[PDB]
């Protein structure tokens, strides 16, 4: 549903410096001016709109999206997009095995929401002897990344991914499990695994927040109309 | 006013 | 950057002053005279004008900085917006004396003008009293006028573009003293000699004068895009 006037203004186009670029991307870049690659906007559009109707598609059916944004600028905003739709999110570190290593993942869930109960209700506060101290601020770590899954979520039946070379990790264990992927690819990227690809600057807040608001859009509205 | 083209002219 | 040699028209541009008030230097550039008043040869305008346009061009890709100066309430605000659109910062009434030269002594006064800006969301709340409130913000009022819109320069400017130039006569000598080049909408009583583009239009009718500022404005986008990219989508 995005416009191009949309994009434009908030620099979607803009891609990484010369020297660092994956020249697999060169189809999705148009000219490079200034040493500096510039997305060519006029392919984005058209794929970035087909991954729309994807993800409607998938919130038919009532599917578990995940959104990844290790990058400590999108991170808070990738906690609050995901809230408005309800979905799953990540906003730090992908611990390895995340999917993969389902098992011990879930055990680890577990241990937490135990936890969480415990302290929430004053347990913790009884115990003291420094014991208290221990199990809040474990709780701190493990909400830190584990956090905005912890409602089961098993493995889903798509990720959302902000960049396509930082999370490398996540990118591959969705691969392994044959669950699709989407990712805003920039120039320095690698267009692998990506399955349906979106360039889009990764980077600037400006830019994180439209790819953000669409998707979050999309999904909510998929499940109304499945309601 | 008059058109400075057609003054000019 | 070639305005219609009749959209000026419409704009106000031929309309000067009365002989009266006719600087006589400025006779290369006239046509009659309506109702005794002076009407600007545009076709004798237009030229210098496009040429500054590129001049100017050229300086934005050079990276130079770029200033305008503030007149009339009407003009000062129309000149905030075009700036703050873009970059190149602005003057807004007075142009604070001399500036130039003096600008590394209102340059300390630019530093306690961003540490009040910063203390004012600090030091208003603890401390405050029925006296000293009304103190910090009255001040930083004042200061915000005149020197708001320039604090950000942090150095020297390489270009000026004033307008009228007879209203800030002042400026042009500062920026003549230094080598700084400027641009000036001379009208009809303005000394030109100091100005190195002349612009021959009417600091008059805001229109025109909004005219002349989207002109400039635009060509440092220009200026801009071989600063960022090229067009492109
Ligand atoms: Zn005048």
């Amino acid at each position: 549903t995005v416009s191009m006037r949309d994009m434009l203004k908030a620099g979607v186009h803009f891609g990484h410096q010369t020297r660092y670029w994956n020249p697999k991307m060169k189809p999705f870049i148009f000219g490079a001016r200034n040493k500096v690659h510039i997305i060519n906007l006029e392919k984005t559009v058209p794929m970035f709109n087909e991954a729309l109707a994807e993800l409607n598609k998938i919130a038919s059916r009532k599917g578990k999206i995940l959104f990844v944004g290790t990058k400590r600028a999108a991170s808070e905003a990738v906690k609050d997009a995901a809230l408005s739709c309800d979905q799953f999110f990540v906003n730090h570190r992908w611990l390895g095995g995340m999917l993969t290593n389902w098992k011990t993942v879930r055990q680890s869930i577990k241990r937490l929401k135990d936890l969480e109960t415990q302290s929430q209700d004053g347990t913790f506060d009884k115990l003291t002897k420094k014991e208290a101290l221990m199990r809040t601020r474990e709780l701190e770590k493990l909400e830190n990344s584990l956090g905005g899954i912890k409602d089961m979520g098993g493995l889903p039946d798509a990720l959302f991914v902000i960049d396509a070379d930082h999370e490398h990790i996540a990118i591959k264990e969705a691969n392994n499990l044959g669950i699709p992927v989407f990712a805003i690819v920039d120039t320095n990227s690698d267009p692998d695994g990506v399955d349906f690809v979106i360039p889009g600057n990764d980077d600037a807040i400006r830019a994180v927040t439209l790819y953000l608001g669409a998707v979050a859009a999309t999904v909510r509205e998929g499940r109304s109309q499945d309601l | 006013t008059e058109s400075f083209a057609q003054l000019f002219e």
